[PDB]
C-alpha cells in the first residue's frame, strides 16, 4: 500500500544498492534466496512484492552501461533474490562522459529502463515515489541519470523523486572529470529532482577512521553506512511509530524553496562494537553527536553556514520527549545557528524498531538518528567544484571528447551559469531579515 | 389461487433463473430430489405459484428454459438443483446464437419460437387462474434480446390480460462484455416498451458496487451477481406466496407504480445487506432498513437517484414489524427529501409487509423504484447507438439476416420518444 | 487433477429401479462430479462440497450427497483400485471375556489408529461354538483352560479395516503371551490391560486364511452363532443408540467411557445397518410428535449405528437425567454435565437417542435386540 | 550461456549449477476466493430457538 | 454437437498441425497412439470417437508434395491420424500460385473435397472450418485459394476461419512471397470470413526477448501458434463463465464484410525460470497483450486504431478483475480506439488452465489471447504491396507463372484489389467529421 521503487544506476549506485538490499534482507524475514521462512505483516510490501507461495522480490531496477558489476550480483549470493531483468546490462561503458551517458548510448537502454519502470509502477497500488541511487562521477552515473529523470519528470510528475548522490570529494577524488560530469548533471537534476540527498566519500572515510576504529576502510564498509542512512530515512512507512513520517513529510519539512532541495545526511551511533557499552548512548548524547560538525557526511563545515530546517528520525527505543529536552538544549547553544525567518526548525519522527546490524563494522544499538539538515554550507562544496571547473575550462581541457561524442559546446557554459544561479540563491536566502 | 410462469431466455437469464430456483426452493423447503423437507406448514399453502405438483409429491418448477445453444442447458442440469425442472421444458436448439438480435428474432430463434410456445401454452393451460409471466434475460447479446423480446410479443398477443414481468440485464458503463450491446439493447427496448408491464433493470457494475462497498467482498462471482437478483426476485413475489397484512400482488404493484403505460422501467433493490465484518455490529431495525434502501449505493442499476425525481416507490418488507415504524419512517423519508420526490403524485410510496421472512434472516425489504434516473441508462445507449450507427458499423449481419435501416432508425426514434417523457415529468 | 472414481446406486422414492451413477471426489479441493451410466450424460458438474470427507469413500459405505443418498458398489477404475484397493484389509478382533469392564478403552485404541469399524456384537459363546473356535490349538493340553476362560463371560466381536490391518492389529496385540507383553513393555493392549497368556485382552486370526474361518464362525452369512446376550426382560432396562454421526467421526469407546464411569451396567451391544422402513418402526412414536421427524429418520439411516442396552443403577439420576435434554445446546447451559451436553453437537447430529417415555423401553430393547437379530 | 546449442534455454553461467527447482510448479497467485457465495451472508444459514 | 474441422494445407500448415496435435493430445488426455489410458463431451468438438476407446482427429492433412506428411506417417503420431486423412500429392508446387491453383490442383481437389465431405458426414453441427496455411509457397497459397473457392461453393453457410503464416517484412524465406501473397489474398478476400495473421519475425523477437531462447527452431515457433489456436477453440472445448463461440468471434470481430484480418497475440509467454518473480496477475497479463512487443505481426499498434478487441481469458480468472483491468486499459492514451466503437472489448472466460507440452513455456494459472482488428495492419500490407510493385515493374519471375495456366491480367487485378484494400483500411480508419 505504501511502496517506493528504487532505481540503482551507475556503479556507485549498484554497490550502494547492493549494501541497501543486503541490509533490507537482514531486516524483516527474507533469506537471501528470496523466501521468508515464516519466523509487521504488511512490512514487506514497501520494498518487496509477493508472488505465489512466497518469493518476495525487490521493487528495484539495477541499471548500468557496462557488465561485470551487475554480473557480480547475478553470480553472488543474492542472485535468486532479484529478477533477472530488473538487472539490466549494457555492452559498452559510458566511460567518464556525461555526453556518452546521456547522448549516444542511452537510446539502447532508456526505452527498456522506462518500460521496466512502467511495469514496476503498474505492479504497485499506491506509490510514494522513486528513490534513485547514483554518483556525480562517471558517465553511467551522470548522463543516464539525467536522461532518466528527464523522462520520469514527464511521465510521473506528481510522484516524489529522491536522489541519493555520491558527490565527488573536495580533496581526494577518484578521477579527474568529476567537475565536468558533476556540474553537467547537476544542471539537469536541479529542476527535476524533488529532493536530492548528498553524501561524500572522504567524510565517511573520516567517520570510519575516528569512530569505527578502522584505519583502512573499503567501499563495502563505505556503502554499509549509506544502507543504514536509507534504512533509517525510509523506515517510518515500513513500521508503526510514535510520530509517523513519509517522503512527502520529508519534502515539505526539508525544502523551503523549490530550488533549495539539497539536505545533508548524518548518522549517529557510528560506534564500533567494542565501544558500545562504555557509554549509555542517551538521546541527548546522540543528538549532540549528530549536530557535532565532525560526523557530517558531506565534507563542508556546517558552521560555515546557517541551518534552515533539520529533521531527526529517532529509530529504536526512544521515548519521544527526551527528544524535547534534547531539542531545547540544542536551541539554546551558541555554536549552532538557524536562519532568523524559521523559528520552528525541527521535524521529528520516532520509530520503535531498533537498528538491525549486519555482520560487519557497526554496533548493535537500540537508538539511532537520521539527520537531514538543509544548510547553506553545501554552497562551499558547490563553489569549490566550481573552482575546479574553472581551472578545467580555462583552455578547453578534455572538451574534445564531449563535443566529438555529441553534446554541444555551450552546454558546458550553461551548466556553469546554472550552478552560478544555484550559488546566488543560497546567499539570497541566507541573508538576514532587514525589511 | 395464483400461478406465475417462469421463462429463462439466454445464458445470463438461465444462470439467474437457476440461482432463483435454488433460492426459492430453499425458502419453500424443496430438496434437489423433488420431495419436501421443511420446518413450517405455512410454506405449502402457496407452493402452487411457482411449483406444479406431480406424482408422489415431487414439486417441479413451472419454468421453461430456452436457448439457441446447448451449452447452458447442460450446465443448468448439472447445477446442484438441476434435475428439479421438467426435461420436456428444456427447449434447446443445435445452432448458434451469434449474439445477434437479427438471428434471435428472424432466424433460428424465430424457428424455435413455434416449439417453445407449445410448452408455454401447456404450462399456461395447466393452471386454474394464471396471473403473470416472468422472463429472465439480458439485453446485451443475443437470444435473451431477440428470442426474449419475440417471446414477450407472442405471449402478449396470446394472453393480453395478464401481467408480464421481465428481469432484464442491461449493459454497464464501465465495460462491455461484447461489442454490440447498443445494437442488441435498442432493438430490445423498442419491443419491450409497447409490450411488457414490469421491466426490472439490473446492471453488473451496480452489482459489483454492492458486492464491494456494501457487502465487502474482494472476489465476487457470477453466483453472487445472480444471487442478489434472486433475492430481489423472491422478494417481489412474496405477498402472494406468504401471508401477512397489506398484501400486494404483481398487478397491484403495477397499478401503483405505473402512472403512464410506457413509463414502466424500474430499478430494483434489496437492503438487509450486511458484510461479514459488520454483521455483529449491525443494529437491524426498520429505521435502519428504510435508510439502507434509500441509500443510493444499494440500487441494483447504475443510475443515481439523486439526479432525478422519484415518480413512484414501492417497498415490500418481510418480517414481524410495526406499521408505526413502516408508515411513519417512509413518511419521514418523503419529508426529509421532498425535491427528490414528485409533487404531481402526492404520497407516492407503496407499502407491503409480509409476516414470513427469508430463511435465516428476520427483517428483509425489496425496493422497486419508478424514477427519472432510468433516463441516464437509456440515453447512454442512445448516444452509443448514434456513434456506432453514424458509420454503419457492425451492420452487415443485420442487413443479411433481414433487418432494415428504417426499423433500426425506428428503434432509435422510439428510444428518444421514451427519453422525452422522463424529462417532461421530471421537469413538470 | 488427481480424481477418485467410484460406482454407486441410489434408490429413487419414485420408480423403483436403482439409479446407477458414477461418483467422483477430488481430494485436491473437495469437489463432486457424477456421471450417468444408463445414458452417457452429465450429472451435478464439478462443484465444491464441504461435507464429503475422504474416510467416507469406502466399498459398501453409505454416503449422502445432496439428499440423493448413494451406496458404493465398485472401485471405479484401476487407478483408484490401486490407491484404495490392496490397502483395505478386513480383520476380526475379539474382546476377551475379561476386559469387558474396560471395553471402552479397547474400542478407543482401535479408534486411534484409524481402524474403521463395521460390525459389533456382544455374545455369550455357546457350548458348540467353542470347539469351532479352538481349531487353532486343537488336541493340546490347553483346551480346558481356554474353554473355561472363553465360555465364561460375554465376548465382543469386532470387524476392523485399515491397510494391512492383519499385521497392524497384531502390532496392537503385541506379544501373544500377556506375561511376555508385560516383561517386554512395548505399549501393547496386553501391556496396559492384560492379566496373563490365557486371559489377556484380545487374540484372533494370524493371517487372512484364518481370518476367513474366524469371520465365518463369528459373523455368519445367514446368521446363527451369537445368542444375543441382552437379558431383554430386566425391568430397569433402557435402549440407546450411538448415532451414525458419532460412529462416523468415531466416539464409541468414549461413550462407553462416559457411561461406565457412572455405574450404569451395559448389557448388550450390536451394530445394525439401518434401512428406511426399519427406522420408521424404531421412530414410530415420533411422527406428528416432533415437527422434524424426517431429519431424525435420515440421520438414523444415513449410516451404520450401534444399539446398546443400559441397565439402570446410580440412584436419583436416571438415564434420562444422565443424557439430559434433547438438544446439546439446551444441555450445554441447562444441566451442563450430560453426555448430550458435551459429547456431541448440532441437534440433527446428536450423540445418543434415549427411550423418552418410560414404558416405551423394553420395546426399543426388543427392536434392536430380539425382533431384528 | 555463450553459444546456445539448440532450442534449450540460455542458462546463466552463475545460475547453471543451482538446483533446478524452477520448472515443475505453478507460477502465479491463486485467487483469494473470499467468503462463500452469498448463501452464508445474504440470508445466513439458520438460527434455532 | 459443436465440432469444427481443421484443414492443414502445405508445409507450414502441416507443421502448425504437428504443434497443435502435440498440444491437444495431452490437453484432452489422448495418448500419441490415440486412445484414453487405463484410468464427457470435451473430445467431441475436435476429436471423433471410434471403437474400443480410440479418438481419431478431425483434420485433412493435404499437401501437394511428399516428405511432410511422411514425418507424420513415420514418427510418433502414426496410430492417431487416419491414413485417408493424410493426403499427399506427387510432385512439388514449387512456390507457384499457378501450380497450387491451376495445373496440379485438379488431381487433388476432388479427392480433398470428397475427404472433407466424408469427415463432415458424422457431424451434427459443423461449427466452422479452420484453414492452416501460409502466404508463401505454392501449396499454401494456391491450394488454399482453390480449396477456399470450392468450400465457399459447397459449404457457404458455415464460418471459415484462417490462421495464415505471413511473409516476413524484412528477412523472407524465398523470393516470390510478395507475388504469392498478393495473388492469394486477392482470391481469399471475397470468401474467407476471418483470417488471423501470424508472421515469423515477431515470433522470433518474442521468443528471444520474453522467452529467453536465442536459437530455437520452427517447432518452437509453431508451438506458440498452437497455444494461440488452443485459446481460440477453448469455450466450445471446456466449460467456463462466458462461453464464446466461433460464430461469436465472427459476429463481433469483423465490423465490415471486407475487413477480416485480426492480429492475435498471446500472453504468459514467460520462460519457467522467469516467473518466480512475477505475480502473473490479470492486470499485467492484460497489459502484455497491449504492449507493442507481444504483437505477432511486425506492425506498430500505435500507428493505427484499435477497432475491436476479443480477449480470451483462460484459467484461474476471477471474472471481474478483468472488469478492473479493462477499465484501466480504456484510460491509457497510448492504446487509442476509434470514435465510432466505444464498446471495443469482448471477454471470454474459460475455467480450464493451460496444460504445457514438454518444452519451453512456463506452466502458469492464467493465459489470454488478444484478437484485435487494427487499422495498423494496412502498414503490414503496404510493404508487401511495395515489394509486389518492385518485382512486377519489369516482370520478374512472371514467365514461370504465365507458362503454367496463369493469365497476365490477374496480376493487375490483384494490384487493384490491394488498392481497394488499403483504400478500405484508410477510409475506415479516418475519424468522424459528419
Ligand atoms: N560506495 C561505493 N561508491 C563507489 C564505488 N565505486 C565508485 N564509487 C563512487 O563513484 C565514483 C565513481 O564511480 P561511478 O561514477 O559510479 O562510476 P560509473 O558511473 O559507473 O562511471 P564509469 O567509470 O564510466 O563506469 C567515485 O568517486 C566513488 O566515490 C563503490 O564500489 N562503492
Ligand atoms: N510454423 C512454421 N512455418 C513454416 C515452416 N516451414 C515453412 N514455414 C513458413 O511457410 C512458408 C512456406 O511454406 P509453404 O507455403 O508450405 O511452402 P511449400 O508450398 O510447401 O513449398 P516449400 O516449403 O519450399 O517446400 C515459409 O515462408 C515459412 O515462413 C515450419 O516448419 N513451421
Ligand atoms: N447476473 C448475472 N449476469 C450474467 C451472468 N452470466 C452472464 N451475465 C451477463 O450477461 C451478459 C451477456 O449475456 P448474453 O451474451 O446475452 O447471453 P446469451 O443471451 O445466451 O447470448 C454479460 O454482459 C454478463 O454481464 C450471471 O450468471 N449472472
Amino acid at each position: 500500500q505504501r511502496e517506493c521503487i528504487s532505481v540503482h544506476v551507475g556503479q556507485a549506485g549498484v554497490q550502494i544498492g547492493n549494501a541497501c538490499w543486503e541490509l533490507y534482507c537482514l531486516e524483516h524475514g527474507i533469506q537471501p534466496d528470496g523466501q521468508m521462512p515464516s519466523d509487521g505483516d504488511d512490512s514487506f510490501n514497501t520494498f518487496f512484492s509477493e508472488t505465489g507461495a512466497g518469493k518476495h522480490v525487490p521493487r528495484a531496477v539495477f541499471v548500468d552501461l557496462e557488465p561485470t558489476v551487475i554480473d557480480e550480483v547475478r553470480t553472488g549470493t543474492y542472485r535468486q533474490l532479484f529478477h533477472p531483468e530488473q538487472l539490466i546490462t549494457g555492452k559498452e561503458d559510458a566511460a567518464n562522459n556525461y555526453a556518452r551517458g546521456h547522448y549516444t548510448i542511452g537510446k539502447e537502454l532508456i526505452d527498456l529502463v522506462l518500460d521496466r519502470i512502467r511495469k514496476l509502477a503498474d505492479q504497485c497500488t499506491g506509490l510514494q515515489g522513486f528513490l534513485i541511487f547514483h554518483s556525480f562521477g562517471g558517465g553511467t552515473g551522470s548522463g543516464f541519470t539525467s536522461l532518466l529523470m528527464e523522462r520520469l519528470s514527464v511521465d510521473y510528475g506528481k510522484k516524489s523523486k529522491l536522489e541519493f548522490s555520491i558527490y565527488p570529494a573536495p580533496q581526494v577524488s577518484t578521477a579527474v572529470v568529476e567537475p565536468y560530469n558533476s556540474i553537467l548533471t547537476t544542471h539537469t537534476t536541479l529542476e527535476h529532482s524533488d529532493c536530492a540527498f548528498m553524501v561524500d566519500n572522504e567524510a565517511i572515510y573520516d567517520i570510519c577512521r575516528r569512530n569505527l576504529d578502522i584505519e583502512r576502510p573499503t567501499y563495502t564498509n563505505l556503502n554499509r553506512l549509506i544502507s543504514q542512512i536509507v534504512s533509517s530515512i525510509t523506515a517510518s512507512l515500513r513500521f508503526d511509530g510514535a510520530l509517523n513520517v513519509d517522503l512527502t513529510e520529508f519534502q515539505t519539512n526539508l525544502v523551503p524553496y523549490p530550488r533549495i532541495h539539497f539536505p545533508l545526511a548524518t548518522y549517529a551511533p557510528v560506534i564500533s562494537a567494542e565501544k558500545a557499552y562504555h557509554e549509555q548512548l542517551s538521546v541527548a548524547e546522540i543528538t549532540n553527536a549528530c549536530f557535532e560538525p565532525a560526523n557530517q557526511m558531506v565534507k563542508c563545515d556546517p558552521r560555515h553556514g546557517k541551518y534552515m530546517a533539520c529533521c531527526l528520525l529517532y529509530r529504536g527505543d526512544v521515548v519521544p520527549k527526551d527528544v524535547n529536552a534534547a531539542i531545547a538544549a540544542i536551541k539554546t547553544k551558541r555554536s549552532i545557528q538557524f536562519v532568523d525567518w524559521c523559528p520552528t526548525g525541527f521535524k521529528v519522527g520516532i520509530n520503535y524498531q531498533p537498528p538491525t546490524v549486519v555482520p560487519g563494522d557497526l554496533a548493535k544499538v537500540q537508538r539511532a538518528v537520521c539527520m537531514l539538515s538543509n544548510t547553506t554550507a553545501i554552497a562551499e562544496a558547490w563553489a569549490r567544484l566550481d573552482h575546479k571547473f574553472d581551472l578545467m575550462y580555462a583552455k578547453r581541457a578534455f572538451v574534445h571528447w564531449y563535443v566529438g561524442e555529441g553534446m554541444e559546446e555551450g552546454e558546458f557554459s550553461e551548466a556553469r551559469e546554472d550552478m552560478a544561479a544555484l550559488e546566488k540563491d543560497y546567499e539570497e536566502v541566507g541573508m538576514d531579515s532587514v525589511e | 389461487m395464483r400461478e406465475i410462469v417462469h421463462l429463462q431466455a439466454g445464458q445470463c437469464g438461465n444462470q439467474i433463473g437457476a440461482k432463483f430456483w435454488e433460492v426459492i426452493s430453499d425458502e419453500h423447503g424443496i430438496d434437489p430430489t423433488g420431495t419436501y423437507h421443511g420446518d413450517s406448514d405455512l410454506q405449502l399453502e402457496r407452493i402452487n405459484v411457482y411449483y406444479n405438483e406431480a406424482t408422489g409429491g415431487k414439486y417441479v418448477p413451472r419454468a421453461v428454459l430456452v436457448d439457441l445453444e446447448p451449452g447452458t442447458m447442460d450446465s443448468v442440469r448439472s447445477g446442484p438443483f438441476g434435475q428439479i425442472f421438467r426435461p420436456d421444458n428444456f427447449v434447446f436448439g443445435q445452432s448458434g446464437a451469434g449474439n445477434n438480435w437479427a438471428k434471435g428474432h428472424y432466424t433460428e430463434g424465430a424457428e424455435l419460437v413455434d416449439s417453445v410456445l407449445d410448452v408455454v401454452r401447456k404450462e399456461a393451460e395447466s393452471c386454474d387462474c394464471l396471473q403473470g409471466f416472468q422472463l429472465t434475460h439480458s439485453l446485451g447479446g443475443g437470444t435473451g434480446s431477440g428470442m426474449g423480446t419475440l417471446l414477450i410479443s407472442k405471449i402478449r398477443e396470446e394472453y393480453p390480460d395478464r401481467i408480464m414481468n421481465t428481469f432484464s440485464v442491461v449493459p454497464s458503463p464501465k465495460v462491455s462484455d461484447t461489442v454490440v450491446e447498443p445494437y442488441n439493447a435498442t432493438l430490445s427496448v423498442h419491443q419491450l416498451v409497447e409490450n411488457t408491464d414490469e421491466t426490472y433493470c439490473i446492471d453488473n457494475e451496480a452489482l459489483y458496487d454492492i458486492c464491494f462497498r456494501t457487502l465487502k467482498l474482494t472476489t465476487p462471482t457470477y453466483g453472487d451477481l445472480n444471487h442478489l437478483v434472486s433475492a430481489t426476485m423472491s422478494g417481489v413475489t412474496t405477498c402472494l406466496r406468504f401471508p401477512g397484512q397489506l398484501n400486494a400482488d404483481l398487478r397491484k404493484l403495477a397499478v401503483n407504480m405505473v402512472p403512464f403505460p410506457r413509463l414502466h422501467f424500474f430499478m430494483p433493490g434489496f437492503a438487509p445487506l450486511t458484510s461479514r465484518g459488520s454483521q455483529q455490529y449491525r443494529a437491524l431495525t426498520v429505521p435502519e432498513l428504510t435508510q439502507q434502501m434509500f441509500d443510493a449505493k444499494n440500487m441494483m442499476a447504475a443510475c443515481d437517484p439523486r439526479h432525478g425525481r422519484y415518480l413512484t416507490v414501492a417497498a415490500v418488507f418481510r418480517g414481524r414489524m410495526s406499521m408505526k415504524e413502516v408508515d411513519e419512517q417512509m413518511l419521514n423519508v418523503q419529508n426529509k427529501n421532498s425535491s427528490y420526490f414528485v409533487e404531481w403524485i402526492p404520497n407516492n410510496v407503496k407499502t407491503a409487509v409480509c409476516d414470513i421472512p427469508p430463511r435465516g434472516l428476520k427483517m428483509s425489504a425489496t425496493f422497486i423504484g419508478n424514477s427519472t434516473a432510468i433516463q441516464e441508462l437509456f440515453k447512454r445507449i442512445s448516444e452509443q447507438f448514434t456513434a456506432m450507427f453514424r458509420r454503419k458499423a457492425f451492420l452487415h449481419w443485420y442487413t443479411g439476416e433481414g433487418m432494415d435501416e428504417m426499423e433500426f432508425t425506428e428503434a432509435e426514434s422510439n428510444m428518444n420518444d421514451l427519453g422525452n417523457p422522463v424529462v417532461t415529468r421530471g421537469a413538470c | 487433477s488427481e480424481r477418485f472414481v467410484f460406482i454407486a446406486e441410489w434408490y429413487d422414492p419414485n420408480a423403483s429401479l436403482f439409479r446407477r451413477y458414477e461418483l467422483l471426489f477430488y481430494p485436491g479441493d473437495g469437489s463432486v462430479e457424477m456421471h450417468d451410466v444408463k445414458n452417457h450424460r452429465t450429472f451435478l458438474k464439478r462443484t465444491k462440497y464441504e461435507d464429503l470427507h475422504l474416510e467416507d469413500l469406502f466399498i459398501g459405505n453409505k454416503v449422502n450427497v445432496f439428499s440423493r443418498q448413494l451406496v458404493l458398489i465398485d472401485y471405479g477404475d484401476q487407478y483408484t483400485a490401486r490407491q484404495l484397493g490392496s490397502k483395505k484389509e478386513k480383520t476380526l478382533a475379539l474382546i476377551k471375556p475379561d476386559a469387558v469392564s474396560k471395553a471402552g478403552e479397547i474400542i478407543e485404541i482401535i479408534n486411534k489408529a484409524g481402524f474403521t469399524l463395521t460390525k459389533l456384537k456382544m455374545m455369550t459363546l455357546s457350548r458348540k461354538e467353542a470347539t469351532d473356535f479352538h481349531i487353532d490349538h486343537q488336541s493340546r493340553p490347553f483346551l480346558n483352560e481356554l474353554i473355561q476362560f472363553i465360555t465364561s463371560g460375554p465376548i465382543i466381536a469386532m470387524e476392523i479395516l485399515r491397510d494391512d490391518a492383519i499385521c497392524e492389529w497384531k502390532k496392537l496385540l503385541g506379544p501373544a503371551n500377556s506375561g511376555l507383553a508385560r516383561t517386554d513393555a512395548p505399549g501393547s493392549i496386553r501391556a496396559v490391560f492384560g492379566t496373563d497368556g490365557i486371559r489377556n485382552a484380545a487374540h484372533g486370526p494370524d493371517s487372512l486364511s484364518c481370518a476367513a474361518r474366524e469371520m465365518e464362525l463369528f459373523f455368519p452369512s445367514s446368521g446363527v452363532c451369537g445368542p444375543a446376550n441382552t437379558a431383554k426382560f430386566t425391568n430397569c432396562t433402557t435402549c440407546c443408540i450411538v448415532k451414525p454421526h458419532a460412529i462416523s467421526e468415531g466416539l464409541l469407546g468414549k461413550i462407553l467411557m462416559a457411561i461406565r464411569d457412572a455405574g450404569f451396567e451395559i448389557s448388550a451391544m450390536q451394530m445394525f445397518n439401518m434401512d428406511r422402513v426399519n427406522v420408521e418402526e424404531f421412530y414410530e412414536v415420533y411422527k406428528g410428535v416432533v415437527s422434524e421427524y424426517n431429519e431424525m429418520v435420515t440421520e438414523m439411516y444415513s449410516g451404520p449405528c450401534v444399539a446398546m442396552e443400559i441397565q439402570q443403577t446410580n440412584p436419583t439420576m436416571t438415564f434420562r437425567e444422565f443424557c439430559g435434554p434433547a438438544d446439546p445446546e439446551i444441555a450445554r447451559h441447562l444441566r451442563p454435565g450430560t453426555l448430550r451436553a458435551i459429547f456431541g453437537k448440532t441437534k440433527i447430529q446428536n450423540a445418543v437417542h434415549c427411550t423418552d417415555l418410560p414404558e416405551d423401553g423394553l420395546l426399543e430393547v426388543q427392536y434392536f435386540f430380539k425382533i431384528l437379530d | 550461456f555463450r553459444y546456445p546449442p539448440a532450442g534449450a534455454e540460455r542458462v546463466f553461467y552463475g545460475r547453471a549449477n543451482d538446483p533446478q527447482i524452477a520448472p515443475y510448479l505453478t507460477h502465479g497467485i491463486r485467487s483469494k476466493i473470499s467468503i462463500p457465495a452469498k448463501v452464508l451472508i445474504n440470508p445466513q444459514p439458520i438460527t434455532t430457538f
